[PDB]
DNA sequence: AAGCTCAAGTACTTAAGCCTGGTCA
DNA sequence: AAGTACTTGAGCTT
RNA sequence: GACCAGGC
């Protein structure tokens, strides 16, 4: 679950090579489907994303 | 309007204006029995209608110089059974259960709402589905597990 | 409906169709009246003066509620004259 | 506007009693006043007596901690006033007739 | 002595009974045994006007 | 609890860079920005491991049943 | 992200065919003692509703 | 039944009674030395450079519109200066009623908000 | 989710017309001159006695709901889709709204435009006995914001009073979602037992 | 924008603080519980324990020794009463012999799977002939669970550096009880505002009688001992307003004009001064109040004095409270007005109670006339919180009561068996208490 | 139908409470039954099959 | 009784309650809300009340809602007029705050209720007892910390920010607007962007997490104890996350996360985990 | 005097399906 | 608490 | 079997 109230179940352990690999070489840890958001109306997760990246850099 | 009353010279102080407030509000000036109030609704869907709370048919039957007596419909199941009989009630139930699902935009095929309605009127009167109507069934083990 | 069998529902109604020729002003004409009417509707105030006591009732202007509730000075006297007391 | 103070009495002179509205006592009736010096506050007790009534009165312990009371005589053909200190006593009238009426210890 | 149909002895504080139920021309308290003449007064009119809580109306539903 | 030996996403070995990150924070009194970038942590992937880490093991070790008070 | 409880290892089970209730000779209530799952009032109408009965019985 | 510590007020001082004269009741704060004043208004007043407020509480002690609705009765020294009689003026023994009741009480002030220091962008 | 640099200007333009709204709903119910200013005392008395009834306040709230709901469909129809920065199909959120795959127009307009009126039992915010809808508002406030109307949006944030109002509308939902299921849950056991 | 604080952190982990905890706000959020439990034994006047157990007063039983005077003499008299209640910090001797005892730390009681308890001690005062001869003695009621981080626990005042030495959590906030190895704590309840007279409207006021309307006034009162008592005033349609209280899981009804004159000697002209005051003009008032006064006369034709009222109370109320056969009903009538009506004003509060109960009545007629709106009982405006410790202190006060009651019962059974009875023998007492079951702690 | 025993403690449910309440005996062990050959678990999406 | 009432602003947290059958019954105090366990000194209140002009209650008969009532803790001290009681309830308020008057602590509530039309019965109340709720504010005439109760709140004007204060209206202001929430409603990042039932669900989930139960774990005998192997201080942080010191108990782990529809197993509420994160220690537990 | 509809008043029952555990008498 | 169905009593009519 | 939890 996130801190924004998205409760979810691990579906499959996905091989490391099949994860879409970024321009920079970073496979994601966790993929989450966009269609969950517009019903649940959570923009704090979209914003916590940016605030997380700009913090880690 | 002004008038006077008198009572025994030896009496208590018993509260009056409360008594007046009590009798004024049961003071039935003119009451065509069970009728309450009138409201003129909107000329919906090309149909032109009046609606009044309370149910009295024998009163509404004398107005036909004004309102038509053939198209008078009710929201009550029983009072339509007292006058028009089991058939107009069986036809009413469907139109009551319909209008509940018509406002929710949902839809329920009338083949179901006919089976319920015909299953209530099988005795000629209006039976619930609760304990009181199931009383007349033949088999015990159906009733014996219910309540 | 289903669960009850109830002979007295919470809020019953009837539905009244009307003729075409009857106007929209005649709509407000016919059924506004023929409603349940309490004498408490026309009473502005009551005075109780004390061994005996006196009753005063100051109504509204006759012309006012004659047009609205459609009651006239005649019946209004008769109903008070009998069942009230 | 302006009012001059002729005299101010510091000693027991008059007293004030609150009984109830329209209160009076028979012509003869006479009231004995009593005084105790508790701290720098003055407490008062009132006791009156006539043929068939008693009268008692006390100064309110709580108000006298923050209220001081003074009776004034006013001369409007002058800008003058005469102040006398007075206690205000909370007082009752007791009927000698029914004071000692009493039922049995228990109606067992 | 008289307040709003309440009448109390000037000595004791008990509640005086019906002046008309007392036979003698003097009402006497059950406590202080003080004496009052019977009639200084007719029973007072008890002016009474009550609230607007109850009733509906045309005008108060407007004004 | 203790420093992870490999960054999860990248796979680089970040496990030996915690101590030296503390030393760099301490002696030269730099900030967190230049300290992480001096060790050769480039991606925002491998930086979050050292940047945000917590050593809770330091609190566990305080309770030792195997020595006197 | 936060990990929660309710790991699937806690929740699942199979058959009743361990011990049985003494009164009615039926599957015992279960999990920790390895009992069964309950057919129910409304579940009983899903059987009849299709017309299927040999599968009800 | 005299209580502990009270002694009967022996020698009662004098009380000169009687557009005629009026009798007033006045409340002062207990901490105020009344024995040294001069002024008095008929609003606001100051006593010993500290400021108070005078209120006409007559309608609380009595009725302004109707007679004989007075809470208080005045008791003056009798013809012996060793006791008190109900003060009267009416040649009817009708008890004196206070012509006026005044309450001298303290007043308070407040300080204005500094919106420059406090309402910040 | 972003509006253009132009569209936001419109949004702020059509919302500013709702600053003075509530008073015009205060005049038509209380039967005054349309121009009676907000703090006028005799206005305040009529706003005062009207409150102690349940029915009368139930009328006033249904009177203001019309206007504050009108402002909403005045803003949204003018802004979105033509105020979006990325146009469909290039915009995914609308591709989720339009295609009916998940969500619907309302859920997108709450992100991109505004929240609109809050509704509890068809009425506005429950009023404390003192005429304050919340400790931070002047007693007997004619304003539209004092009925829970929220001009904010989940994208740019919502002010404290707004959030504390939206919490109520959130709780009522959960409560009623609890009370629904049991009710019809019992009824259906009567029918299927007799019609079995 | 805050920071991570990587250095200052490891500074804290490595060397824990030796002075005071570094997180003041974490220790101030638990203050509700520690404040309540500390409030028992602390406070200038002795807390809730020493004041509460004083409220019970005395329990009286009679021997029946004839003295050889039909004789109204009941025999030498026994007054059992407690005096103070003390709680000793957790202590454990090793087995028997009462060797110098050592402290017990919590980490020992979590592992051993038993409770963490400090001892309870009573000073029990045993008197004869109403103070001629008496016996002071001390007893043991057993172990009493004790909150952590409070004044009766040893961990109070240790610095975080020494919370480690004794094997605890560095910041550990305690604030709970250890029962048989589980950690149990009391949770806070919301009761009515203490010492305020809410105006109520509830439908259940209607079914309690024929003429009861749904108006009412409810007051919940509380003593210095934190025990509570509930007092209600119902308004009947015919003008009678009744007083109601609840005692020992029973409910009773008393006319209010009775209690008004019961409190302080008074006459009705003063009551009418108290309720209506300067409002005599209004007709809605004098009428209701006259039908209120007239009702007390001619209902009970003879009561001319406060005392004659008190004794009438004592006749009916002598049975319930289980007063001793020596007390004249005149006295028991005075037990009531201390133990029920408006208890928060004390036993000298007669003169103030007489004002409070009038003010209620005025506020009740003002509720009938519609001039004031009924208080909303659902709102937080009218509510307070009932802390854990202040619940934990009421119950002990009730159990000491049931204890004294139990002793009194034991002596009474010792009588009707007919054994020789001597109340000047202390050894008789030490014989008596053992037969009674004394464990309060368990 | 039984007079009180110590006014509390709950009664020992009688044979008429075996088949006359909430679940009773007719709707617990008959209208539904715990069954052999059944499993239960969490579900997860599989698009393939 | 399950509605959220506005009279609870600042005491009971609006957001945080567990749903299900308990929903609305359980509540949590705003993290600044304090509960007073001491009996304050009421001794010198009556004298001051007398020197403010309160007539003695022992005498001077009077009654009726037409005039003010001044009380203490269930004793009637005196009667004074309404606009007198406003001068009092304002003055006594100030002498409480500045602190130059002895025997009048700041914990005391001043509850003045003005007479109105068919509102609550008026009066002026003083509550010094045990077990009352109290929350701090910032008193505007001066600038200082003050204490407001639930009963004196409804009638007084509390501004949220210094930017919104109206002239000649507000007598008080909050320290910070976050004083109205609970502890775990602060630990949500950007709780004002999310929809409210989502904030509530979060408040509940965060209490079911597999966390660090304690550092004592080897000395503790508890029946079932969950613990997480590796925590991290979150990057997006609330300042209150430092004061209460949650960093002694790391609750979770950061992740590099992409919002995309790619796999096809991740739809609706499902999610996907990189297989080489787990095997390298991501999400392990004991 | 007597009958029988009249009326209010006195007893009696049900209130969604699951699964997990948790301590305890 | 909401609600129904069942049941006892005194007025009123032949 | 009775009380608090917890899940849809
Ligand atoms: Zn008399
Ligand atoms: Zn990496």
């Amino acid at each position: 679950s996130s801190r924004h109230g998205q409760k979810g179940v691990c579906s499959r352990k996905w091989p490391t090579i099949d994860m879409p690999f970024s321009e920079t070489g970073i496979q994601p840890d966790i993929i989450i489907n966009p269609h969950a958001f517009p019903s649940r109306m959570t923009i704090g997760m979209f914003v916590e994303s940016l605030a997380g990246k700009a913090g880690a850099l | 309007c002004e008038f006077k009353l008198e009572l025994a010279a030896d009496t208590e102080k018993l509260l009056m204006v409360n008594i007046v407030e009590e009798i004024c509000r049961k003071s039935i000036i003119r009451q065509i029995p069970h009728i309450d109030r009138c409201v003129h609704p909107e000329p919906e869907n090309g149909k032109r209608v009046l609606v009044t709370e309370g149910v009295n048919f024998q009163a509404m039957w004398d107005q036909e110089a004004f309102i038509d007596v053939d198209g008078i419909t009710s929201n009550d199941v029983a009072a339509v059974l007292k006058t028009y009989g089991v058939e107009a009630a069986r036809n009413t139930i469907v139109n009551e259960i319909n209008n509940v699902f018509s406002r929710y935009a949902i839809s329920v095929s009338f083949r179901h709402l006919d089976l319920i309605a015909d299953m209530m009127t099988r005795q000629g009167t209006y039976l619930a589905f609760n304990r009181q109507g199931m009383e007349t069934s033949t088999s015990s083990f159906m009733k014996m597990s219910y309540e | 409906i289903v669960m009850t069998a109830s002979a007295a529902i919470k809020t019953p109604q009837m539905t009244l169709p009307i003729w075409n020729d009857v106007s929209d002003e005649q709509a407000d004409t016919f059924c506004k009246s023929i409603s349940k009417v309490l004498l408490s509707e026309v009473i502005d105030k009551v005075i109780v003066t004390e061994r005996s006591y006196v009753i005063h009732m100051r109504f509204f202007d006759n012309n006012e509620y004659s047009e609205e509730y459609d009651v006239s000075k005649e019946e209004l006297q008769n109903v008070i004259s009998n069942q009230f007391i | 506007s302006e009012i001059e103070i002729e005299s101010v009495q510091d000693q027991p002179s008059v007293a004030v009693g609150s009984f109830f509205k329209g209160f009076r006592a028979p012509s003869d009736t006479t009231f004995d006043l009593y005084k105790k010096k508790k701290s720098e506050k003055d407490e008062f007790v009132l006791h009156g007596e006539n043929e068939r009534l008693e009268y008692e009165g006390y100064t309110d312990s709580s108000s006298q901690a923050s209220n001081q009371y003074v009776v004034g005589l006013f001369n409007p053909e002058k800008k003058s006033i005469q102040l006398y200190k007075a206690p205000v006593l909370v007082s009752k009238v007791v009927s000698k007739s029914s004071k000692n009426l009493r039922g049995p210890k228990i109606k067992s | 002595s008289v307040v709003g149909s309440l009448i109390f002895c000037l000595d004791c504080g008990d509640l005086l009974e019906n002046p008309n139920a007392v036979l003698g021309s003097n009402v006497e308290c059950s406590q202080c045994k003080a004496i009052y003449p019977k009639s200084q007064f007719s029973n007072l009119k008890v002016v009474t006007t009550t609230a607007d809580d109850a009733f509906p109306s045309s005008l108060r539903a407007k004004k | 609890m203790i420093v992870p030996v490999r960054c999860f996403s990248c796979g680089k070995v970040v496990g030996d860079k915690w101590e030296s990150y503390l030393n760099l924070l301490q002696e030269d009194e730099l900030d967190e920005g230049t300290a992480l970038s001096r060790l050769g942590l480039k991606r925002y992937c491998c930086r979050r491991m050292i940047l945000t880490h917590v050593d809770l093991i330091e609190k566990f070790l305080r309770y030792n049943p195997l020595e006197k008070r | 992200y936060q990990r929660l409880r309710h790991m699937v290892n806690d929740k699942f089970q199979v058959r009743s065919t361990g011990p049985v209730n003494s009164l009615t000779m039926q599957p015992v209530k279960g999990r920790k003692r390895h009992g069964g799952i309950r057919v129910g009032e409304m579940e009983r109408d899903a059987l009849i509703g299709h017309g299927t009965s040999f599968l009800l019985q | 039944s005299i209580p502990d510590g009270f002694k009967k007020c022996k020698h009662l001082k004098n009380f000169p009674l009687n557009k005629q004269q009026q009798v007033w009741l006045i409340k002062f704060p207990s901490n105020v030395d009344i024995s040294k004043l001069k002024s008095l208004p008929v609003t606001t007043m100051t006593i010993d450079k500290h400021d108070y407020k005078i209120m006409d509480d007559t309608d609380i002690e009595s009725s302004l519109t109707q007679d004989n609705l007075s809470n208080m009765t005045l008791l003056v020294p009798s013809e012996s200066k060793e006791s008190l009689k109900i003060a009267s003026t009416a040649k009817d023994n009708a008890p004196l009623q206070f012509d006026k009741v005044f309450s001298v009480s303290e007043t308070a002030k407040i300080p204005a908000i500094d919106y420059s220091k406090v309402r910040v962008p | 989710l972003r509006l253009t640099a132009e569209g936001n200007k419109w949004r702020t333009d059509i919302l500013k017309t709702s600053v003075d709204t509530g008073r015009e709903a205060a005049a038509e119910v209380t039967n005054l001159d349309k121009d009676t200013p907000a703090d006028d005392p005799e206005l305040l008395k009529r706003l005062q006695e009207i409150l102690r009834d349940n029915n009368k306040s139930g009328i006033l709230d249904a009177v203001t709901s019309s206007k504050v709901n009108a402002i909403t469909s005045q803003v949204v129809s003018k802004c979105v889709p033509d105020g979006t920065m990325k146009k469909f199909p290039c915009n995914s959120m609308q591709a989720m709204a339009l295609s009916g795959a998940k969500g619907s127009n309302v859920n997108v307009s709450q992100i991109m435009c505004l929240l609109g009126q809050q509704a509890l039992e068809g009425r506005r915010v429950p009023v404390m006995v003192s005429g304050k809808t919340l400790p931070s508002f002047k007693p007997y406030e004619t304003d539209a914001m004092a009925g829970g109307y929220v001009k904010g949006r989940f994208y740019s944030g919502i002010k404290p009073q707004e959030y504390y109002f939206h919490c109520m509308a959130g709780r009522e939902g959960l409560i009623d979602t609890a009370v629904k299921t049991s009710r019809s849950g019992y009824l259906q056991r009567c029918l299927t037992k007799q019609l079995e | 924008t805050a920071d991570f604080r990587t250095l200052e952190r490891e500074s804290r982990f490595i060397n824990p603080p030796k002075d005071k905890s570094a997180f003041p706000l974490l220790q101030e959020a638990v203050q509700p519980h520690i404040g309540s439990f500390n409030a028992l034994t602390e406070g200038p006047d002795g807390g809730l324990l020493n004041l509460g157990v004083k409220d019970i007063g005395e329990k009286v039983i009679f021997d029946g020794k004839p003295l050889n005077s039909n004789s109204g003499y009941l025999g030498n008299k026994l007054s059992v009463s407690v005096e103070q209640v003390s709680i000793a910090k957790p202590m454990s001797n090793d087995g028997v012999s009462s060797a110098v005892e050592r402290k017990v730390y919590p980490s020992e009681s979590r592992q051993r799977l038993t409770s963490y308890r400090g001892k309870l001690l009573l000073k029990l005062k045993w008197s004869v002939n109403n103070g001629e001869e008496n016996l002071f003695e001390v007893r043991d009621c057993g172990g009493l669970p004790v909150m952590l981080q409070s004044n009766r626990c040893h961990l109070n005042k240790m610095s975080p550096y020494e919370l480690v030495q004794h094997k605890e959590e560095s910041d550990e906030i305690g604030g709970y009880f250890i029962v048989n190895g589980i950690e149990k704590l009391i949770r806070m309840l919301i009761v009515q505002r203490r010492n305020h007279p809410m105006a109520i409207i509830r439908p259940s006021f209607a079914n309690r009688g024929a003429s009861y309307s749904h108006y009412g006034i409810q007051i919940r009162s509380v003593r210095p001992d934190q025990t509570s008592q509930t007092n209600v005033l119902h308004y009947l349609n015919d003008g009678q307003v009744t007083f109601r209280f609840s005692w020992r899981k029973n409910e009773y009804l008393v006319p209010v004009v009775m209690i008004l004159k019961a409190l302080c000697h008074t006459s009705d002209r003063e009551i009418f001064d108290g309720i209506i005051g300067n409002d005599v003009k209004d007709s809605f008032l004098t009428d209701r109040l006259e039908l209120l006064l007239r009702g007390f006369k001619k209902r009970y034709p003879h009561l001319q004095n406060r005392t004659q009222v008190l004794q009438y109370l004592g006749d009916k109320f002598r049975v319930v409270f289980q007063a001793s056969p020596d007390q004249s009903d005149l006295e028991v009538g005075q037990e009531v007005l201390d133990r029920i009506v408006l208890v928060h004003l004390g036993k000298d509060g007669s003169q103030d109670k007489f004002r409070m109960l009038l003010f209620m009545i005025r506020k009740l007629y003002s509720l009938v006339a519609g001039e004031c709106s009924p208080d909303n009982p659902d709102a937080t405006q009218h509510q307070e919180v009932l802390l854990g410790g202040f619940l934990y202190g009421m119950i002990l006060k009730e159990k000491i009561d049931e204890y004294l009651q139990n002793i009194i019962a034991q002596v009474r059974m010792d009588i009707n068996r007919g054994m020789a009875i001597n109340f000047k023998d202390k050894r008789y007492m030490s014989r008596v208490l053992m037969r009674v079951n004394e464990n309060i702690g368990s | 139908k039984a007079q009180g025993r110590t006014s509390g403690k709950v009664p020992i449910p009688g044979v008429k409470q075996a088949l006359e309440k909430k679940e009773g005996l007719f709707r617990k062990h008959m209208m539904g039954k715990r069954v052999n050959y059944a499993a239960r678990s969490v579900i997860s999406p599989d698009p393939n099959i | 009784v399950r509605k959220l009432l506005p009279e609870s602003w600042g005491f009971l947290c609006p957001v945080h309650t567990p749903d299900g059958s308990p929903c609305g019954l359980l509540n949590h105090f705003a993290h600044k809300c304090r509960i007073s366990t001491q009996q304050s000194d009421v001794s010198r209140i009556p004298s001051i009340l007398y020197s403010l002009g309160v007539a003695p209650a022992s005498h001077t008969f009077a009654a009726g809602p037409s005039l003010c009532c001044v009380q203490i803790d269930g004793k009637i001290i005196g009667w004074v007029s309404h606009e007198q009681g406003k001068i009092i309830a304002d003055t006594l308020r100030y002498w409480k705050v500045e602190g130059k008057t002895p025997g009048l602590p700041i914990d005391l509530e001043i509850g003045y209720v003005p007479p109105s039309t068919r509102g609550q019965y008026p009066g002026l109340y003083l509550f010094g007892g045990h077990s009352r709720m109290l929350r701090p504010v910032r008193y505007l005439p001066l600038d200082k910390e003050d204490i407001v109760g639930p009963f004196e709140q409804v009638y007084m004007n509390i501004a949220v920010t210094p930017q919104e204060i109206q002239n000649n209206v507000h007598t008080h202001v909050e320290f910070t607007p976050t004083n109205i929430l609970s502890i775990l409603a602060n630990l949500t990042p950007f709780s004002d962007f999310n929809q409210s039932p989502r904030n509530m669900y979060q408040c509940q989930m965060g209490k079911q997490t597999m966390g660090t139960p304690g550092v004592a774990l080897c000395h503790r005998s508890d029946n079932k104890l969950y613990r997480l192997q590796t925590g991290q201080t979150p990057i997006v942080k609330a300042n209150l996350y430092d004061d209460y010191g949650m960093d002694n108990f790391p609750n979770g782990f950061n992740a590099v996360v992409a919002v995309i529809s790619y796999t096809g197993y991740d739809m609706d509420d499902a999610m996907i985990i990189n297989k080489s994160a787990d095997e390298r220690g991501f999400g392990y537990g004991t």
